[PDB]
């Protein structure tokens, strides 16, 4: 059969992900900062010189990470799976080499290590990198894990991709009853700043910087830069627009109301405002402070006495300010994708190890100082010994900032948290959904829903389904499938580029004829003007086609703003389209047909020209077609394939566009909860907790997704069959009837693994802690508590452990000779097996024991299930097989669900997953709902009627209690079911007495600790909404803090023993219940200067 | 009202400090070191 | 992980028809839905228990700790 173009240009999607895979912004961003980022920090840093002793100094030549010169072959690492049992880090050292003077003039290299570079899981660095899964099985690392984490100290941390508005670009802001004001968040290499710009009163517009006092005029700033003809200045802002003049000329009074200026009179007033430099090179404060601060307002450093470049830049501003003034919706959305940028783990590492390089050097060259500055004898043989010694700052603060995710930058000066989360093990599709989320830049006032939103602008981009629930609802984000984030370009080449295709450089343009034609702005900046931008814009996307310029360089023009804008700035998020030329696409099939044969990769249809990568900004240039059958003869561009605008998580469902949307998100949130597969090593690994399906099975329903990223290999779920009606009244509102009998054969059936850790820590006394135990009765048989211990007092593995047994028995020194004991005691409602028992030592020399307890759990009353479509509920009844209703061939249905909650919930996506399972099943394939797509209803109708079932997939059943047709045809057949992490056995908690929080005498917080549960305000004012005072004693005295307390009549102060302790009398003493609360509270009262004296009368005498 | 005792508002300017009692400030029990942890209140009455 | 022994709803046995299934795609090779019913699995719970079966105990050997 011939290649179709419109059923098989969506192979152009799997030819993506081979190459460019779904954990691939982690792996790029690490690969990059290890080949390249390394190298400019070690530039940039290459030089530590000493005041003393001039014919000396250290030189960085080059940086490596986990390779030496002395062989071809790396370095061996510890195999990360190796780090994760063993509780260390998976780190590669790095090395420099250093040219360090001698005393006799002698000029050496050297491969100097001077720290550990914790190395992300497959990148280029790492051991995994192309193993063929046997390489793989014997590193015990799954060839289906993602990668693109760290592994630090035993936990797997990942550096989640950051959403940020971007840098140095102008935003316009409006405002109700306040004024419009417009930033550019200028960051250098050096200096973060924003250029805050904000209208004050009458109109009158200002320039609001952070180090400057007060807000200067804006016709001050824009004489101060060069620009000072006062006609030119409105000319620039205002061009030959009547209304923009009126709104402006305000401002252009206030420039002569002080004074007339010259250049350097403005110049002088700006500087006057300049607040402090740390009192350092005080003998600039003159006019020449002015430059500092001009040439530290933003990120256009003049570095010349030609300030054109940002007078223009300050004048655009002005510009979009008093378009802004003229209307609003002039202003741009601050939620728009194509105004924000994604950072992500190696810029980030980046940034982090550029700190700790500067601490480091300044830290060496105080060593250096110190060694030097003794007069005699100062031999330089050995000037490493110190780098040597040093070099573990750097490992310890790398470590340190992936583990807890605090940020501490001194250079950029901002506290950053929440950088690094650990990698979610709930399920395969856990793990990969938490790879490619994005968490959004906080300080958002979260009270409105302005970046909650879904935004079409993030259409192919974002997810539009993988948003979480409860409280990060949209502001936590996921990628969509098919996505690129690109990288930096230099804009040098590419400036040069724009002056060869026409673009009149702002240094040969007049003021007055500014606005006449286009602008061309590179990143932001107005570069200069052109004739003919439509001209200028098809000429640069014919030279990003043929690769004469990288194809993450996005060019497009602006209508309302008249302006072209090149983006070369990474962070920008992008997706492959097929280019339409013509009326036509340009794939035309020869290309697919050489695709699926083996030739032409993906990056060679970016190599012909027949795709390219549109970031949310030329979008609004291009016009897509969904499909080949609408291409229509004004489009640029075609959909690859339409169902990439959901995520990896979200590509679990089928059917989704057949549900209503609030189910689709709902279900992103249980599939990640959902029990089944891990790994293909989860039986070597040990971790805190792992949920494992005993009898998973792939979807019969399942998408193109699930199958690219290899979810079918590690399936979450089972097939249960499904009948859907009202059943025994223990089904209603969304609770679920499970057959008895499908739990017996294992449906549903799965376990729980539990590691717990414990190290014998040697101390400062030369002790440490021991294992030893395993005491016996007099019989031989060994204590209740010891039954599974073993000889070496660690637990028997296969043994079964109650509570109250004892697993680890450690016993800790007494003057950390006399060991007292401390051992690990199982606590468990249920009984557990030891399973693993793993000893090992850390990399600092200490003992490691690692337990691993598992425990079988059957499905349960209680225990929550799901089912691909947001439809969850627990187990509300467990039936035997003989009263559920069956089929002419004796078919059970092992979950029955209410027809209610269909209706209102709207999963059309559901019954058609049902009759695509159940037609599936009768014909032997696996069947597709994928997004947009699927097979079709009819053929599965066709399917069914020819295998002798009704089209709907209506069965006429019998009831399995009195053995009648039931009266309704029931919708019967396999639905895919998750059961989720939440069991019942993990939340039912009761506590009738117990421990208590010392400092208010009240029952502890949590049912680890056995804790009570809160009566809070709410129910204190349903209580009293009641009438019931005593209930309110009982609950909030009797049962939570009753303490007897002695309060004089007197004074109203409290005693004890019966005694006033303030009048020394014990006569006016009386005995009475307070909360320990009240008691808490006024004797805390008392430590302040408030004495809270109670006053007392008799309850009775009437 | 000065009718009782501590109405005078020179008793209003801090002279004695009435340092809590400890199952106000609590101390908590084998906290990181083996030895004990006190707590930021009776840090601060050190202090002072 | 291994091929359940019963199928869940019918309590059929069919952990005797993983291997002849397999060798029924392998050996002389049907379609699935033929290789089905030439086993007697009729009834669609026990179609499902083999059509829908991963197989992931032969990739847990591949990481056997006492080799
Ligand atoms: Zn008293
Ligand atoms: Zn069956």
């Amino acid at each position: 059969d011939e290649i179709n173009t419109a059923q098989d240009k969506w192979h152009l999607l799997p030819a993506f992900l081979k190459v460019k895979g779904l954990v691939k912004q982690h792996l790029d961003s690490f690969n990059y900062f290890v080949d390249t980022d390394l190298k400019k920090i070690i530039k940039a840093n290459q030089l530590i010189l000493s005041d003393v002793d001039p014919e000396f100094y250290l030189k960085y030549v080059d940086i490596r990470v986990g390779k030496k010169s002395s062989s071809s072959t790396k370095d061996y690492l510890t195999p990360p799976h190796e780090c994760r049992l063993r509780d260390m880090t998976y780190s590669a050292p790095i090395y420099v080499d250093i040219e360090y003077t001698r005393g006799r003039n002698i000029i050496m290299h050297k491969d100097v290590e001077i720290g550990r570079m914790p190395i992300m899981l497959r990148s280029n660095k790492c051991i995994l990198y192309d193993a063929d899964e046997s390489k793989m099985a014997k590193l015990n690392e799954c060839p289906l894990d993602p990668g693109g984490y760290f592994i630090v100290n035993g936990t797997e941390k990942v550096i989640l991709v950051q959403e940020q508005l971007s840098k140095n670009r102008i935003i316009v802001e409006a405002d109700e009853k306040k004024g419009i004001v417009q930033a550019s968040v200028t960051s250098s290499t050096h200096e973060r700043k924003s250029k805050t710009y904000v209208i004050t009163k009458n109109g009158k517009i200002y320039l609001k910087h952070n180090s400057i006092a007060e807000e200067i005029p804006i016709a001050i700033v824009l004489k101060a830069c060069g620009i000072l003809s006062d006609l030119e200045i409105m000319q620039l802002v205002c061009g030959n627009d009547s209304s923009y003049q009126d709104i402006f000329a305000v401002n252009l009074e206030e420039s002569s109301k002080l004074d007339i200026y010259t250049q350097q009179q403005a110049l002088e007033y700006i500087g006057a405002k300049v607040k402090t430099m740390r009192r350092q090179k005080l003998t600039i404060l003159q006019e020449g402070i002015e430059a500092i601060a001009t040439t530290v307002i933003a990120h256009l450093t003049v570095e010349a006495l030609d300030f054109r470049e940002k007078a223009l830049y300050i004048a655009m501003m002005t510009r979009r300010v008093v378009m802004a003034m003229y209307n609003p919706k002039m202003i741009d959305d601050r939620d728009y994708v194509g105004n924000k940028r994604l950072e992500l783990a190696g810029q980030l590492i980046s940034l982090l190890f550029e700190d700790l390089f500067k601490k480091f050097n300044n830290d060496f060259k105080l060593s250096i100082d110190k060694v030097l500055k003794k007069p005699n004898r100062a031999m330089e043989y050995d000037a490493l010994l110190s780098i040597n010694v040093h070099s573990n700052n750097i490992t310890s603060g790398l470590n340190r900032a992936i583990s807890t995710g605090n940020w501490s930058l001194k250079r950029f000066k901002m506290e950053r948290a929440g950088v690094t989360h650990v990698l979610s093990r709930l399920s395969y599709i856990s793990a990969l959904g938490m790879m490619t989320r994005i968490s959004s830049q906080f300080e958002k006032s979260r009270k409105v829903s302005g970046p909650r939103a879904l935004q079409p602008s993030q259409f192919g981009m974002l997810c539009t389904a993988d948003t979480p629930e409860g409280e990060a609802c949209g502001l936590v984000k996921n990628l969509a499938l098919m996505t690129h984030i690109t990288t930096d370009d230099e804009e040098e080449p590419i400036k040069k580029l724009c002056y060869v295709l026409g673009v009149e450089d702002i240094t040969l343009i007049d003021s007055a004829s500014l606005h006449l034609n286009y602008g061309v702005y590179l990143n932001g900046t107005l570069i200069g003007s052109i004739r003919f931008p439509t001209k200028f814009v098809t000429q640069f996307r014919h030279l990003r086609r043929t690769g004469k310029v990288s194809e993450f360089i996005s060019i497009y023009s602006n209508s309302h703003q008249m302006a072209v804008h090149i983006a070369t700035d990474g962070g920008r998020i992008c997706r492959p389209l097929i280019i339409v030329s013509d009326g036509q696409s340009r794939v035309k099939d020869i290309h697919l047909r050489k695709l699926l044969d083996g030739e032409l990769d993906f990056d060679d249809f970016l190599k012909l020209g027949l795709v390219e990568y549109l970031d949310v900004n030329e979008e609004n240039d291009s016009y897509i077609a969904l499909y080949e059958k609408d291409i229509v003869p004004s489009m640029t561009h075609l959909e690859i394939e339409p169902f990439t605008i959901l995520g990896a998580v979200a590509g679990l469902i089928p059917y989704p566009h057949h549900n209503q949307s609030p189910r689709n998100t709902y279900q992103c949130a249980m599939g990640k909860q959902a029990i089944g597969a891990i790994a293909y090593n989860q039986f070597k690994r040990i971790d805190t907790l792992l949920y494992l399906m005993t009898y998973p099975q792939q979807p019969m329903v399942k998408t193109k997704t699930i199958e690219l990223i290899d979810y079918d290999k590690l399936p979450a779920g089972q097939n249960a069959t499904v009948a859907v009606m009202s059943y025994s009244g223990y089904d209603i509102e969304d609770a679920l009837v499970l057959n008895k009998s499908s739990i017996d054969r294992g449906f549903g059936r799965c376990e729980t693994r539990r590691k717990t850790t414990t190290v014998l820590k040697r101390y400062a006394n030369h002790t440490q802690d021991i294992i030893g135990g395993m005491r016996v009765d007099e019989n031989g048989d060994p204590i209740w508590q010891h039954q599974s211990l073993g000889p070496d007092g660690l637990g028997e593995v296969g043994m079964k452990v109650q509570s109250g047994q004892i697993y680890i028995n450690k016993s800790v020194p007494t003057n950390s000779t006399q060991y007292r004991e401390a051992p690990v005691i199982y606590r468990g409602p249920e009984p557990s097996h030891i399973d693993q028992v793993m000893m090992s030592v850390s990399d600092n020399d200490q003992a490691l024991i690692k337990v691993l307890l598992r425990q079988n759990r059957r499905p349960e009353l209680g225990d929550k299930f799901s089912s691909r479509h947001g439809q969850k509920g627990v187990c509300g009844i467990i039936v035997k097989q003989e009263d559920m209703p069956f089929n002419d061939q004796g078919i059970v249905p092992d979950i029955i669900m209410n027809p209610h909650g269909f209706p209102s919930r709207m999963t059309v996506g559901k019954m058609i997953e049902l009759i695509s399972g159940k037609a599936g099943v009768l014909n032997g394939t696996l069947e597709y709902g994928t997004c947009f797509g699927g097979s079709k209803l009819e053929d599965m109708s066709k399917i069914l009627v020819d295998q002798g079932f009704n089209y709907s997939g209506k069965d006429m059943l019998y009831s399995g209690i009195t053995g009648e047709c039931l009266q309704a045809y029931i919708f019967f057949g396999p639905i895919y079911y998750q059961k989720l992490k939440h069991m019942v056995l993990d939340k039912m908690h009761a506590r009738a007495r117990g421990p208590r929080a010392v400092l208010t005498r009240q029952p502890t917080e949590g049912r680890s600790r056995d804790g009570g549960l809160r009566l809070g305000e709410m129910e204190r004012d349903c209580v009293i909404a009641y009438g019931a005072s005593q209930l309110l004693l009982e609950r909030l005295m009797i049962s939570s803090d009753a303490f007897e307390v002695d309060v004089c009549d007197k004074c109203g102060l409290m005693g004890y023993s019966g005694w006033c302790t303030t009048c020394k009398s014990a006569e006016n003493i009386i005995k009475m219940t307070i909360p320990y609360a009240a008691k808490l509270l006024f004797q805390e009262l008392l430590s302040m200067n408030i004495a809270p004296r109670l006053r007392l009368e008799d309850i009775f005498q009437q | 009202d000065a009718t009782v005792p501590s109405g005078r508002p020179e008793t209003y300017i801090w002279r004695y400090l009435p340092a809590p009692p400890v199952c106000i400030r609590p101390s908590v029990m084998m906290q990181d070191s083996p030895a004990s942890n006190e707590d930021d209140l009776t840090v601060k009455l050190t202090e002072i | 992980m291994i091929v359940p022994v019963r199928c869940f709803s019918c309590g059929k046995v069919v952990g005797d028809k993983w291997e002849s299934y397999l060798n029924l795609l392998q050996e002389d090779e049907l379609d699935e839905g033929t290789a089905l019913s030439r086993l007697g699995l009729k009834r669609y719970c026990c179609r499902r228990m083999i059509l829908t079966h991963v197989d992931l105990i032969e990739k847990f050997l591949r990481y056997n700790p006492l080799e």
